[PDB]
RNA sequence: GAAGUGGCAAAUACCAUGCUUCCAGGAAAAGCUUCUAAGGCUAUAAACGAAUCGUACCCUAAACCGA
RNA sequence: GUGUCGUAAGGCAUGCUGGAGGUAUCACAAGAGCGAAUGCUGACGUGAGUAACGAUAAUGCGAGUGAAAAGCUCGCACGCCGGAAGAUCAAGGGUUCCAGUCCAACGUUAAUCGGGGCUGGGUGAGUCGACCCCUAAGGCGAGGCCGAAAGGCGUAGUCG
RNA sequence: CCACUGUCGUUGAAAAGCCAGGGGAUGACUUGUGGAUAGGGGUGAAAGGCUAAUCAAACUCGGUGACAGCUGGUUCUCCC
RNA sequence: GCUUCGGGGAGGCGGCAAUAUCCUGUGAUCCGGAGAUUUCUGAAUGGGGAAACCCACUUACCAUAAGGUAGGUAUCUUGUACAAGAAGCGAACGAGGGGAAGUGAAACAUCUCAGUACCCUUAGGAAAAGACAUCAAAUGAGAUUCCCCAAGUAGCGGCGAGCGAACGGGGAGAAGCCGAUUAAUGCUAAUGUAGAAGAACAGCGUGGGAAAGCUGACCGUAGUAGGUGAUAGUCCUGUAUUCGAAACAUUAGCGUUAACAUAUUAAGUAGGGCGGGACACGAGAAAUCCUGUCUGAAGAUGGGGGGACCAUCCUCCAAGGCUAAAUACUCCUGACUGACCGAUAGUGAACCAGUACCGUGAGGGAAAGGCGAAAAGAACCCCUGUGAGGGGAG
């Protein structure tokens, strides 16, 4: 819950470790990122709807855990914390330096 | 009432028994609720179809088939119908 | 059922026991009769299922403060 | 939605509730004839009519 | 040969029945056994 | 675009819940017709109705009772 | 599997398989050791490719379809029932009814066929039956009677 | 509606039948539907018959893990 | 699934099980409190009935046709033809009314089993009991209940098999009263029913993948948690710690209200005969208690008990009612645990199980878990009947 879509993070696991992207879909405990931990889909073509077929390319959904959000600043992975601010705004803040943008 | 009467008329049947009795003696064949009368399906085809004169009804209730799906035994909802005879 | 009004006697449970000691399960049934019994302050018979002893008990109090209690404790 | 229809009078209410309960019949006929391609209007007419409904026996409870 | 069954509707609903165990008190002890072990047939 | 009426035979069905006999002596209650008790009805029609449930199919059987 | 070690129960090492756990030592506790109990459960043998394929009313052939036809469809012929093996119900069953489609399993063989799978369809009543009114046997039974309790009986009635 | 004889069948087509014969067939008859009688109880033109393929005491559950001086079985190793 | 009050903050329209149309920062899905709706059957309650159906009567209103809306209509009990209750269901534990046999006695009848199983009635969070007409016999104690002893003792017993105390001691808990009752209402405090924040790890080699190896760090009121592609205090969810309630529940304290109760010292009673039962105690020398039957006092100058009975002495006042705790239990809610099981085990049931199936019925009663880290679940080609099955490819 921590992770968003749209914040970009960066893969601290598996075998795209290292490599960055932005979040697509965000399951229970499950992230899927674009570019990352790509599988190879045999799909099976069908004339009732309008996809042709063949061999696809797509992302699949890998552990939340294994990815960590991407210090815009430090580009370096980073873990997120939670700040009240008295303005009454509870914001993600990233836990080495702090700051409120994402 | 006026709300009992729209829930009477479930949906207009469509097969060749339906196609042929509409084409030779124009009667309407509905699907209706299962407690509604031959009165009731009169007042409703008469009120939801504007210019209308219903001259009779004939109703059954059809009992739903016992279909399988996997390791299940289930079967399909009882219904009843009707047909309505109207003033051409 | 057969249990006395006023004194609240019922049958009670025991032991028909033989020479050679065999015990077989038994009753002790009340003295139970029906008597008419006449009522001054009502101008009235009135006829109670009793055993003897409650036939005592009205010699002894009075048909009339039986009768109270009767009705007090219910079925009257 | 609800917002829009917690200020309506008990005679509106009644009013617009016949006409919903009227396209309900006709949201029916069409669906079973084939003449209903977005299929989610059948749900939110049903969920309107039991709002109408909820707030009829409100104001005529209280 | 005549066999044993010989079906009946009535008999069987007027000896079985729900209302046949429910007019007795050991009817209604059948139904509460029948229950508690969770049978999804209560009676004939 | 045709015919379609005569003879004869003939049920265990109908007359007949009859008739005749016998002793082993042959349901009940309502509908219905009348009479009143306490306290609308009869003719004439005219218009309009008669709800609900079953109705498929097997049934001397491959569908019921016999695994 | 192999080698190796111990009097034995057994130990150890290691090849292959396996893919995520194991457990030295000394104590401690046991659902602690299986070939038998006509033991219990599952699996799989022998018998054996043996008996049988369920009324001895009976089939032949030509076409068609089909991957494939003795069995399906059509045709010709033949045979059987015909107080039924024909027809209408009730009871009981519950969709087995009709069409299209499929043949794995089911059908004691094959199946293109089917009471099998799947998907659609089909049952229309003032007069037929039920319901309804009435009651039989027999139930239940305001009050009532009886009975340790539970209950048993029974009147008016109310069902049937 | 029965069930006298025989053959067959006896891992049956069938947990009592088939076939050829046999008996009653207006009666103390046969049969449909509903109802009543319930276990030391019922019912029995009486065979201890029958009481749901169960009967010199039904079935189900419980007492219950009945008791069994009886039968069976009783599992690793070595030393005295 | 509708409304509302709170929480929460980006996904969501429950599972097999996806697809479609879509919803969602104008705050959805989701979680918690409250409310609305709540078909028919079933105590089923308007009458009936083969449960999920048939048939009504009536009041008010509406319609004008053959109906609709909102109600009322069971029975019994208690109150003045009217109001309030009850009913039925459901674990065990309590109290009560009835009450076996198998078995043991190496047979069996007394006896045992056992006042058990079972049937039946009926409560409450417990129940029952309970304040001396009790024990004791010591220098006396001081209600009831439960535990450890006393003690397998004293006794009972075809003196067999067996059954089996009490006094008193040590404890738990303690309480005595004459309403120690029930049910609402309002304030006060607390709790519960959603939540919030929550530290600290990098590099290198191996490897499909690192959490494991090597090197060096850091947090710790947080280091033996569950996960994550192999074994993580520093990756995630968490944990230590610190904390939130609009609403409603519950617990306690105070106040008020309304229902019931409020004895005044106890006669058909104590005692007795007969027959039984209970007492460890089987009639026994049998006290004491209960009572079916038949009787029947004294009444404080009196009466009960102290194990036949009498005297003396001691003790206590029945025939009015109540009373917390310590004790019994688990259908269940929360937390936590286990030298408990791990799919023939553990529940019968890890899975669509009290199911399938068997039985007229009561009832009996199974089998059946695991691809992979991720479906990436094998596009396409070939043989085949567009089948199964396979071989390539991936």
């Amino acid at each position: 819950s921590k992770l968003r879509k749209g914040d970009t993070v960066i893969v601290i696991a598996g075998k795209d470790k290292g490599k960055q992207g932005t979040v697509q879909a965000v399951k229970n405990d499950r992230i899927k990122v674009e570019g990352i931990n790509i599988v190879t889909k045999h799909q099976k073509p069908n004339q009732a709807t309008g996809v042709e077929g063949g061999i696809l390319k797509q992302e699949a959904f890998l552990h939340i855990s294994n990815v960590a959000i991407l210090n815009a600043q430090t580009q370096k992975a980073d873990r997120i914390t939670y700040q009240f601010g008295e303005d009454g705004k509870k914001q993600r803040v990233y836990r080495s330096n702090g700051e409120v943008v994402a | 009432n006026n709300a009992r009467l729209y829930q009477v008329l479930r949906g207009p049947v469509f097969s060749e028994k339906s196609q042929m009795l509409g084409d030779s003696l124009g009667v309407q064949v509905f699907k209706i609720d299962s407690k509604a009368t031959k009165l009731e399906v009169k007042k409703a085809v008469e009120l939801m179809f504007e210019g209308v004169e219903v001259l009779k009804v004939n109703t059954l209730n059809v009992k739903g088939k016992t279909k399988r799906f996997g390791k299940n035994i289930g079967r399909r909802n009882d219904y009843k119908k009707a047909y309505v005879t109207l003033k051409a | 059922s057969r249990v006395c009004q006023v004194t609240g006697k019922r049958p009670m449970v025991g032991n028909n026991v033989s020479h050679a000691n065999n015990k077989t399960r038994r009753r002790f049934l009340p003295n139970l009769h029906h008597h008419r019994f006449w009522v001054e302050s009502e101008n009235r018979f009135v006829r109670l299922r009793i055993s003897t002893k409650g036939m005592r008990i009205i010699d002894k109090l009075g048909i009339d403060k039986v009768l109270v209690d009767l009705r007090a404790q219910g079925q009257k | 939605k609800i917002s829009e229809l917690r200020d309506k009078s008990l005679e509106e209410l009644t009013q617009l509730l016949d006409e919903k309960q009227l396209d309900a019949f006709r949201i029916r006929m069409a669906k079973a004839t084939g003449q209903l391609g977005n299929t989610h209007e059948v749900r939110v007419n049903r969920r309107a009519i039991a709002q109408l409904q909820t707030l009829i026996n409100e104001k005529q409870r209280g | 040969m005549k066999r044993t069954f010989q079906p009946s509707v009535i008999k069987r609903k007027r000896t079985h029945g729900f209302r046949a165990r429910m007019a007795t008190k050991k009817g209604r002890q059948v139904l509460a056994r029948r229950r508690a072990k969770g049978r999804h047939r209560l009676t004939v």
